[PDB]
């Protein structure tokens, strides 16, 4: 077969017009929040329509009267829920004539328009049609005979008290009978303009994605995974808009940064030296004057892989960073004695010989979580301990749980999407009720006299919900958490009981005052006139209180006598019988259940925080709020690999350190007396017999100064340069026994296998189609 | 503790009784002119839209809009318990 | 209008340590570990 | 075996940290939500949203509002029911606003296409020919050769990844299946395209091989060797002894 | 029968084909023809599409204000280099196509010939003529003299960078 | 082994479950947030206390919204990213094993195939290979097919 | 864009762009289209009074319907617009040595780690369930 | 760890020192030499030894910040501290946001799944409560104390004129990157645009009762439920010219309501017989 | 007003905190009763040495080497 990788490049000939019809006439789903694209979309449709009639993407005559009708109704359709018409009128036209508009290719508007329909007649104002649409949507009467609103206030808006006038097309749409959705409300009041009659909500506006390091992602194009970073601010995102710049910043506190930057923020790779203060997200107490961090930066944070070096203290850390703190695997060395001997006039070789062994013995490998070292709170043994705890249960519970695990999967495999949504809603409701179950049936009662009264508890509380945790939060178990100036490093030093009770009483009277203010401010408005639901209870979330109160009042003797006077002028049993039917239908008597319960409890349970793995990826019902304060600790090979890659990252990042003419280079490169020095970084001048450093033919003409350490350094630099070179230049005909040869062999094998698979698919298609 | 336990509770009970009386009068306003739940009542708009969003994303093909009632919730709970 | 607010990080660290020791079913080590941590704060 | 599988699950939950993740718990000393917020907003990402078009230009109310009330239209010379709502028909005329916007878009498209016609770009063609004939003749590549070079680069990156210490990990298979073998994106194969706006060249050029049989837009250039390579290419001849 | 087994085996092979840790029998295999050192044939006729012309124009627009940097043998960045400074350094024989350069549109340091449009900018006809003169009459005799004078340049292992300077 | 072969894999089911759960949770939270903002706005406007206005401003904190994750797409909740797989062109070039064959046969027959014919052809093609061929992005053999279909014959 | 200085005159490395992109300012038809008001014909009378000439001019199949698509075809031509055109389970040795016995595989499972891990988890669950049921009987 | 490492050297890339060279006087060899030994970064910029006596620089490195100093170098610092940003409401709220989490859907849950006088208690027949209830009992008292501390109604009643009392959560951090202010660059709509600015009805007059009776009669006694949500569209009057009719009287035009015979539906009857437009400051702009 | 030291060193006493606050923040010209020379340099340098002993030791060794009195340095 022909070699795909050895085609003769004698004649190169491409045929592609720059305004490419493949790339130009196309609408992307990536362009969703952009309004102008909508117009383009319609235009594109028109093009296709013309191609369907003339085949030239250009219309004879021009845009006709029926093109707008087609593009309005027939072109694109939107999802509705359900119609339910009727065939008989329920109103009378005996009132002032021309009150209701009449209602009896005539198929539709487009069919009539293409059959010679002028559509030129104009009549009536828009407000009448919008009011009629709202009235039919409500299925009520919103205006009386005189024309004054019946469901909204008709008096002029009081400028005092903060109220302002509101049009009907807004009030009758922001306040609706809950069987009308936002889309139908917008469609009823003729909201058509794309640019001015639409706004983006605070919680629904488009924002760039967050990908972090961007390692684990679904690749839309498998060959190039960088294509999936186009919607983020990742340093390697394609075409940011402004080129990444080699920033060399000196801050007023003498903190210096040198490396890649996006906009004006450090971004990509670089080296940062700390002066007074801090930077790169580090804590104020971590750094000193002269410490440095080399490695990856992201959004001004030391995020990724790097190395932190402190010349004053000697600590050296190599490894992973998240945000501005150590998070992941890391390796720690303490080279303090080496620096101590170096600063006291000892040559480096002698100091290394003296202090190599002690430093090598004290090398530490660790796993860090949010800047804290793990391994002291038995983080390593958590999983095994939890497995043993799960194994310590009674056999019946374990068997039932294991059967339920398979039953859930088998049930979910065959459910409909609507059934899945309902199931997830039920699960969410159950999870919520596991913390705050409503006091249904215990909100209102009747006293001895028969008067309805609220049902309080052993305290001054009507429901378990408190509005003070909204500003302070709640832990996983139920405790609140830190507050303003909470002090009490450990709460084993509690507050005095007298102060506690006094403050509790003061909080109770404050709650009473708050309730009084809320009532006197919001209780006058009416939300639901059928049940007397005011705005205060509606906005406090106590609608079920009113729902129970209505039934309690109507069932009371006083309520019954009032109803008589004005007239003068699931259940527990259902669940029980369903459970009994389920028990009977399976052939399991209650005696068997009692026997099994006795066997489990008296014979097994008497013989001798939810179950599961605390560190689990898939958890069915999660809530995305429970937080793990630990991670699987790195093993030695993983730490070694992390250090090996971090050293590569540091070496690659240390290439932005001495920009030729930059502020840091001009102001921080000094001799012994502190005066500036003329660094040999001229692009054309190589003085004092250093022309061997020229990376060209000129360098070969001159000789090296004959220093073994310099020769080793040059050899290492040459090795790095060759390693960089090999990644962009290949051989046309590789020799057998080399890596590139096996790569080419595998590529050819892949092509052959794909061709065979396609041939088999074609054979199957031919068999099916004939 | 006694001052917090008894007096404040009585004051809160009295205020709740006054508000209950006002709410009862508001209800009586409609009850006078009435001159006369079902499983067909629709849910709150939040729960009516979350189901639509989950159906839209989860399904292989987008589906039409629905207005969920309490009967569907009852059916789902019954199925899970069964 | 100066309303003081304190940075409570040691309290949160102690609470997280208690939670981690609770999840490992090793509460008997609590008074052994937490105390040591407090000493680490002192010096 | 159960302990091993649970450790694998815990390791996968640990690996979750290297991609998109929700941060829904604000705690003292945790800087992750601040980093997420600064990454979401803090840099400007170009996108033609409503906020951008309102920023550009709205209108000039010299004579007041330029848009007026809508006028319903009715057919004079001859519906699926749905008579609940009467739909607006003010736009069925050709002299309306929507037709004006459509004609504006059509005119823009036609004139943009006519702007790049070959006979209006002769001097550019001559100058580009003169400029591009300066490079050596062996630097020109076919599209298939460029794709082969890209594939070779990323396969060689994977091969060099296969030599790291990560292979000795207990859970190396999970890491390779989930992450990809390296803990940094910078140690993999990627194109050198970090200038210009993405949303502006979407309809002009191609940026990924899957878009079609086109030359991708990038600022780097893989090449074939034009001679028998000397191993000590960057080595000084004095060092080789 | 056998067809289905072969298809399943081929699918299994496809599953693990690009797993570079797994050895493969097609590695280091005997080619259909004996191996001889070949080179890619030099193209003769090139026909650019308008797409390529416009892409080149756009790239030239992006890089018309760039300032370049390069690295020496000691791995030190060297000087702020506008286009004419780069041309002078190329003519003087200080840099060549293998030098590591950096500009605005890149993320890392790459060889000069691997940057998209850097060699066409430098290589004006005058630059070519001057670099040919410099290579032929100044650097080559000096290299011969330094090779003859000092024995530290091993005859069997001699670099050929001066020979290819003209390109 | 039978349960695994039947498709009852825990991960592929739990992923969808958590995606739907997050989808419902986002809406259920953003509606209560709106109600709590409206209550405070009405208290501040119709009343005369600045404390409720400051409470509404605190509820309008961008950091709180970002931490809640309401702006982020629901996919980022579970761990993956939103992919527009339909934007990429669907042609013979880099088509996949089945799609390329279907398009070639349609071109040979000069007429587009229907849904039932396409389903039957794809089913038989998958069955003849034992079903081991990649069909989803997470399959390990997608990259090999993509590389194999990356060269256009001259 | 009369509110801003909508032109780019930056020199050297210095240059910033936000919501006024490089392509709009410097490149191609975006820059050319963004300045379309320079080529709009205006009515002017140098000597005669404005209102009288305007009234006379106003005193004197429509334009937008047909002429818009006619003039574009006549003047600005482009072909794109105006041309008609078994061992199916692969277990590592660490996984293999953890199985209690030597078991036989009768099914070919799709390649991948997730399926193998799911099979192992299901086997563990089944073994535990069987052990508990046997003990409780 | 008992793994082979002799074939390689653990370094994929060699670590090369990157330091520029310069020529100077060694004063130890007493020779003019080219080297790369630069002054340490722990002493660069702090002092110079030009004169035989060392000179220490005072002003150059700043070691403190005040209001004016912060205002002069506001956009040139690498970090921002809470000690100065605590006097701005938005900055303080960004430093210490609300801790609201684990929402309870009290507005939407409503109905549940399936369906009290004081009792004299003798002390001798009571048993100690388990440890799982003491914490729950203490939680309510802790919440009451938190409400006393953070929502003292006395202070917030007179806060604007002579005090400062704002709702914030616990302090999460002390320093932030100096470019966090950019998060506030894109603003949100004012609350008046999002919500309605006037209350619904407060009284039920004759026409309202008639309409409610008709609506209830239509639905076989199953009354409707009303919800109050945010605005669905912007005000049309701000960007559009609309006709004004009579004194606000509206006569809707529509088709008749569909189900006749005996009971029809009747609309209730109460009696039963030119400058330049100013420019508003938009909030959703770049 | 802060002095970059109350946020860095967590063991500062009230007197040392006030000394740093007056020395590097709210200078004598920024205080209503401030006068030149209010902050003593010797006490501030002593506090700085107490907060970081090793840097002071290194500088002392450097000074002794410059003065050629290393015996007195090592005999301390
Ligand atoms: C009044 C000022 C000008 C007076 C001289 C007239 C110049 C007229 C022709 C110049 C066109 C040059 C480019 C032609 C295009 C072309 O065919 O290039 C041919 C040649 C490039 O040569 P290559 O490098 O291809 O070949 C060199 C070979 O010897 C290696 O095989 O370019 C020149 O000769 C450059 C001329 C520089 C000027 C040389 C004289 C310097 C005088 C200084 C005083
Ligand atoms: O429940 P009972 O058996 O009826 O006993 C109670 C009990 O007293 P004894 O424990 O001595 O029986 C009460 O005291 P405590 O146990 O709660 O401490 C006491 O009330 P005091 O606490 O006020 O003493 C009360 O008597 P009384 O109701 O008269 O106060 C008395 O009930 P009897 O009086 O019916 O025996």
């Amino acid at each position: 077969l022909t070699d795909p990788l050895k085609e003769d490049p004698t004649v190169i000939r491409d045929e592609a017009q720059f305004p490419e019809p493949s790339l130009y006439f196309k609408v992307f789903e990536s362009e969703a929040g952009e309004p102008e694209a909508k117009i383009r979309a319609d235009v594109n449709k028109l093009y296709d329509r013309w191609i369907e009639k003339y085949g030239r993407r250009w219309p004879e005559d021009g845009i006709n009267t029926e093109d707008m009708v087609w593009l309005a109704e027939e072109a694109n359709k939107r999802k509705r829920a359900k119609p339910r018409p009727r065939g008989t009128v329920a109103a009378e036209k005996t009132e002032y004539e021309d009150e209701f508009m009449p209602d009896p290719g005539p198929r539709t508007n487009y069919e009539k328009t293409v059959a010679g329909g002028k559509w030129v007649t104009d009549e009536f104002e828009s407000a009448d049609y919008e009011a009629g649409n709202l009235e039919k949507l409500w299925d009520m009467y919103l205006w009386d005979r005189e024309g004054k609103p019946t469901m909204m206030p008709d008096t002029p808006a009081a400028q005092q008290e903060g109220e302002e006038s509101e049009d009907f097309d807004d009030f009758y749409t922001a306040y609706r009978p809950r069987d009308v959705d936002s889309e139908e409300a917008r469609e009823a009041v003729w909201a058509t303009d794309e640019f001015e009659s639409d706004e983006d909500n605070t919680e629904s506006e488009w924002a760039p994605e967050y990908v972090g390091a961007g390692l684990g992602l679904v690749a839309e194009d498998p060959l190039n995974p960088q294509y999936s970073l186009r919607h983020s601010n990742h340093p390697l995102a394609p075409f940011p808009g402004e080129p990444l710049k080699w920033a060399s910043y000196v801050y007023p506190d003498f903190t210096t940064f040198e490396g890649l930057s996006k906009q004006s923020i450090p971004h990509g790779m670089g080296v940062m030296t700390f002066g007074t203060g801090t930077g790169a997200g580090f804590a104020m107490s971590q750094t000193r004057y002269g410490d440095k961090y080399e490695g990856e930066f992201q959004a001004g944070y030391a995020h990724g892989l790097g190395q932190f070096t402190s010349e004053a203290s000697g600590e050296v850390y190599i490894g992973e960073f998240f945000a501005g703190q150590r998070h992941g695997c890391g390796m720690t060395l303490d080279m303090k004695p080496y620096f101590y001997l170096l600063e006291r006039g000892v040559d480096p070789v002698e100091a290394y010989r003296r202090t190599a062994g002690a430093i090598m013995k004290n090398v530490e490998v660790r796993t860090w979580y949010r800047g804290n070292k793990l391994g002291d709170a038995k983080e390593d043994e958590v999983v095994e301990i939890n497995v043993l705890k799960d194994e310590l249960d009674d056999p019946f519970e374990i068997a039932l749980r294991n059967s339920l695990h398979d039953a859930k999967l088998r049930k979910w495999k065959a459910m409909s999407p609507q059934d899945k949504a309902m199931d997830r809603i039920v699960s969410i409701i159950e999870r919520v009720q596991r913390r705050n179950p409503g006091r249904f049936g215990a909100y209102y009662r009747e006293d001895e006299k028969g008067r309805v009264r609220p049902v309080l508890d052993s305290d001054g509380a009507d429901t378990d919900f408190d509005s003070v945790d909204m500003i302070q939060g709640v832990d996983t178990d139920g405790d609140l958490g830190p507050g303003w100036e909470g002090a009490t490093d450990s709460e084993e030093n509690p507050m005095d009981p007298r102060i506690r009770e006094l403050m509790a009483a003061e909080g109770m009277d404050d709650k009473l005052e708050d309730e009084g203010f809320k009532d006197t401010v919001l209780g006058s408005a009416i939300i639901n006139p059928y049940t007397g639901l005011d705005m205060k209870t509606y906005l406090d979330g106590k609608e079920r209180h009113q729902a129970e109160l209505v039934s309690v009042y109507k069932a009371s003797r006083e309520g019954r006598k009032y109803l008589n006077k004005v007239r003068k002028d699931l259940s527990r049993e259902a669940e029980d019988d369903r459970l009994a039917r389920l028990y009977e239908q399976a052939g399991v008597s209650k005696e068997d259940e009692r026997r099994v319960e006795g066997l489990a409890a008296r014979w097994r349970r008497l013989l001798a925080r939810r179950p599961g793995n605390p560190l689990a990826a898939n958890d069915s019902d999660t809530g995305f709020e429970t937080e793990s304060d630990m991670m699987e600790m790195c093993d030695i090979p993983e730490i070694l690999g992390t250090v090996q890659e971090a050293r590569q990252i540091v070496e690659r990042a240390r290439m932005w350190r001495f920009k030729p003419y930059g502020e840091v280079g001009l102001r921080m490169a000094q001799d012994a007396n502190g005066s500036p020095v003329s660094l040999m970084q001229e692009p054309l001048h190589y003085p004092h017999g250093t022309k061997f450093m020229a990376p060209g033919p000129l360098g070969l003409c001159h000789a090296v100064p004959d220093d073994p350490s310099l020769r080793q350094e040059m050899a290492k630099v040459a090795h790095n340069y060759a390693a960089i070179y090999r990644m962009y230049n290949f051989d046309w005909d590789p020799e057998p026994g080399t890596v590139q040869y096996k790569i080419d062999q595998r590529i050819r094998r892949a092509q052959e296998l794909r061709n065979n698979a396609m041939a088999r698919y074609l054979a199957a298609a031919d068999e099916v189609l004939r | 503790y006694i001052t917090h336990r008894i007096e404040k509770r009585e004051q809160l009970n009295q205020e709740q009784t006054k508000e209950l009386n006002k709410r009862l009068e508001k209800l009586k306003v409609w009850l006078n002119s009435d001159k006369g739940s079902s499983p067909d009542k629709v849910l709150t708009t939040a729960m009516q839209k979350a189901v639509n969003e989950s159906i839209s994303l989860s399904g292989i093909m987008p589906s039409d809009k629905i207005k969920t009632t309490y009967g569907n919730l009852t059916n789902a709970y019954t199925i899970k318990t069964e | 209008g100066i309303m003081p607010r304190k940075y409570l990080i040691e309290k949160h660290n102690i609470k997280v340590l208690k939670k981690k020791l609770s999840q490992a079913y090793s509460t008997q080590q609590l008074t052994k570990v937490v105390q040591e941590y407090k000493n680490l704060i002192q010096n | 075996l159960n302990v091993y599988l649970q450790k694998e699950e815990a390791f996968k939950r640990k690996l979750r940290y290297y991609g998109t993740m929700p941060m829904r718990k604000l705690t003292v000393g945790n800087q992750a939500p601040y980093f997420k917020a600064l990454m979401k907003r803090g840099f400007y990402y170009y996108k033609p949203t409503l906020r951008w078009r309102k920023t550009l230009y709205v209108a000039s109310l010299r004579r007041g509002f330029r848009k007026k009330s809508r006028k319903q239209r009715i057919l004079v010379m001859p519906d699926g029911e749905n008579s609940l709502i009467t739909k607006p028909t003010h736009s069925y005329t050709v002299l309306g606003k929507r037709a004006s916007r459509y004609r504006h878009q059509i005119y823009k498209d036609v004139l943009q296409h006519w702007y790049y016609t070959p006979f209006n770009r002769l001097l550019m063609k001559f100058d580009v020919d003169a400029f591009i004939n300066r490079q050596p003749k062996s630097h020109f590549l076919t599209k298939n050769e460029e794709r082969a070079l890209h594939i070779r680069r990323f396969l060689l990156s994977e091969h060099y990844d296969t030599l790291r210490w990560y292979t000795y990990m207990q859970h190396y298979k999970t890491m390779k299946t989930n992450i990809g073998g390296t803990k940094s994106f910078a140690n993999r194969a990627y194109n050198q395209q970090f200038q210009g706006t993405f949303k502006k060249i979407r309809h002009l050029f191609a940026i990924t091989p899957k878009q079609g049989d086109f030359y991708t837009l990038k600022f780097d250039q893989p090449l074939y060797n034009d001679n028998k390579l000397k191993d000590n290419l960057y080595f000084h001849e004095e060092l080789l002894t | 029968g056998t067809q289905q087994e072969l298809a399943q085996m081929e699918a299994m092979e496809l599953a693990t084909l690009f797993d570079m840790s797994k050895p493969h029998p097609l590695d280091n295999a005997a080619p259909a023809t004996p191996w001889k050192g070949e080179l890619r044939p030099v193209p003769r006729k090139i026909v650019l599409s308008p797409y390529q012309y416009e892409m080149i124009n756009y790239q030239r627009m992006l890089m018309r204000k760039n300032i370049w940097y390069y690295r020496d043998r000691m791995n030190v960045p060297r000087g702020p280099c506008p286009l004419h400074v780069v041309k002078e350094a190329w003519v003087s024989g200080i840099v060549d196509e293998n030098t590591l350069f950096w500009g605005h549109g890149l993320y890392d340091w790459l060889p000069a010939k691997n940057i998209k449009l850097l060699l066409p900018m430098v290589r004006t006809p005058e630059v070519r003529f001057a670099t040919w003169i410099k290579r032929t009459f100044s650097l080559k005799p000096s290299l011969n003299r330094i090779r003859e004078q000092r024995k530290e340049h091993r005859d069997p292992q001699e670099a050929s960078l001066q020979v290819e300077l003209m390109r | 082994l039978e349960d695994v072969d039947a498709g009852l894999v825990t991960d592929e089911i739990n992923h969808e479950k958590r995606l739907m759960t997050a989808a419902q949770l986002r809406r259920l939270e953003v509606e209560e947030w709106d109600k709590q903002r409206m209550k405070n706005f009405y208290l501040a406007s119709f009343g005369g206390l600045r404390w409720f206005d400051q409470m509404e401003q605190a509820l309008h904190n961008p950091l709180f919204i970002e931490s809640r994750g309401w702006t982020d797409p629901v996919q980022n909740w579970v761990g993956q990213n939103r992919t527009y797989m339909d934007d990429l062109p669907a042609g013979q070039y880099m088509a996949g094993v089945g799609n390329a064959a279907i398009r070639i046969k349609e071109a040979e027959l000069k007429r587009k195939l229907t849904d039932v014919e396409r389903a039957h052809v794809l089913a038989r093609g998958g069955a003849v290979a034992g079903g081991l061929l990649p069909q989803q992005p997470t399959d390990p053999a997608t990259l090999a097919v993509a590389v194999g279909g990356a060269f256009v014959p001259s | 864009l009369i509110k801003y200085q909508a032109f780019d005159a930056s020199t050297y490395d210095q240059g910033v762009y936000d919501f006024l992109t490089i392509e709009d300012l410097n490149y191609g038809f975006d820059r050319f289209w963004l300045r379309r008001k320079m080529r709009n014909h205006q009515i002017r009378f140098r000597l005669f009074p404005g209102p009288w000439m305007r009234s006379l001019k106003k005193q004197l199949a429509s334009g937008p319907r047909v002429e818009f698509f006619r003039i574009l075809f006549e003047q600005f031509y482009h072909p794109n617009f105006h041309d008609r055109a078994i061992e199916g389970l692969v277990l590592t040795n660490t996984q293999a040595t953890l199985l209690p016995t030597d078991l036989q595989t009768k099914r070919t499972i799709k390649p991948g780690l997730i399926y193998t891990n799911s099979a192992l988890r299901k086997f563990v669950r089944n073994v535990n369930t069987r052990l508990n049921l046997k003990l409780l009987n | 760890v008992y793994l082979p490492e002799g074939e390689k050297s653990f370094d994929i890339t060699s670590m090369t020192t990157t330091l520029p060279f310069y020529a100077g006087w060694d004063e130890s060899l007493k020779k003019f030499v080219v080297t790369n030994r630069l002054l340490s970064r722990r002493d660069a910029g702090l002092s110079v030894n030009n004169n035989p006596q060392e000179i220490n620089f005072t002003n150059p490195p700043i070691q403190g910040l005040n209001e004016g100093s912060f205002l002069y170098w506001q956009t040139e610092m690498p970090f921002n501290s809470y000690n100065i940003d605590q006097f701005i409401t938005t900055n303080q709220s960004f430093y210490a946001p609300l801790g609201w989490r684990r929402f309870e859907f009290r507005h939407s849950i409503l109905k549940t799944w399936v369906n009290k006088k004081t009792l004299i208690i003798s002390l001798k027949n009571l048993q100690p409560l388990k440890s799982s209830q003491q914490k729950q009992n203490q939680i309510k008292t802790k919440k009451l104390v938190a409400r006393r501390i953070k929502k003292r109604y006395k202070l917030l009643k007179q806060m604007p004129n002579q005090l400062m009392y704002s709702p914030t959560g616990p302090l999460l951090t002390e320093v932030l990157p100096s470019h966090y202010i950019s998060v506030f660059d894109q603003q949100y709509r004012l609350p008046r645009n999002r919500y309605l600015k006037r209350n619904p009805l407060k009284t039920l007059k004759k026409t309202t009762l008639l309409a409610l009776m008709d609506s209830s009669k239509q639905t076989n006694g199953v009354n409707k439920e009303f919800t109050l949500r945010k605005r669905v569209k912007p005000r049309r009057k701000y960007h559009r010219k609309r006709f004004i009719k009579k004194d606000g009287l509206i006569f809707p035009r529509r088709t008749k309501f569909n189900t006749e015979e005996d009971d029809l539906r009747w609309r209730p009857s109460s009696r039963t017989k030119l400058r330049q437009l100013r420019r508003r400051e938009f909030q959703q702009v770049l | 007003a802060y002095s970059f030291a109350q946020l860095k060193y967590k063991d500062l006493t009230h007197k040392e905190r006030e000394l740093f606050h007056k020395a590097y923040a709210l200078r004598h010209f920024e205080r209503r009763d401030g006068r030149p020379g209010d902050v003593d340099a010797a006490e501030l340098q002593a506090v700085k040495d107490r907060l970081d002993p090793l840097e002071a030791d290194r500088r002392a060794y450097a000074a002794a080497k410059a003065a050629g009195r290393l015996d007195e340095y090592w005999a301390a």
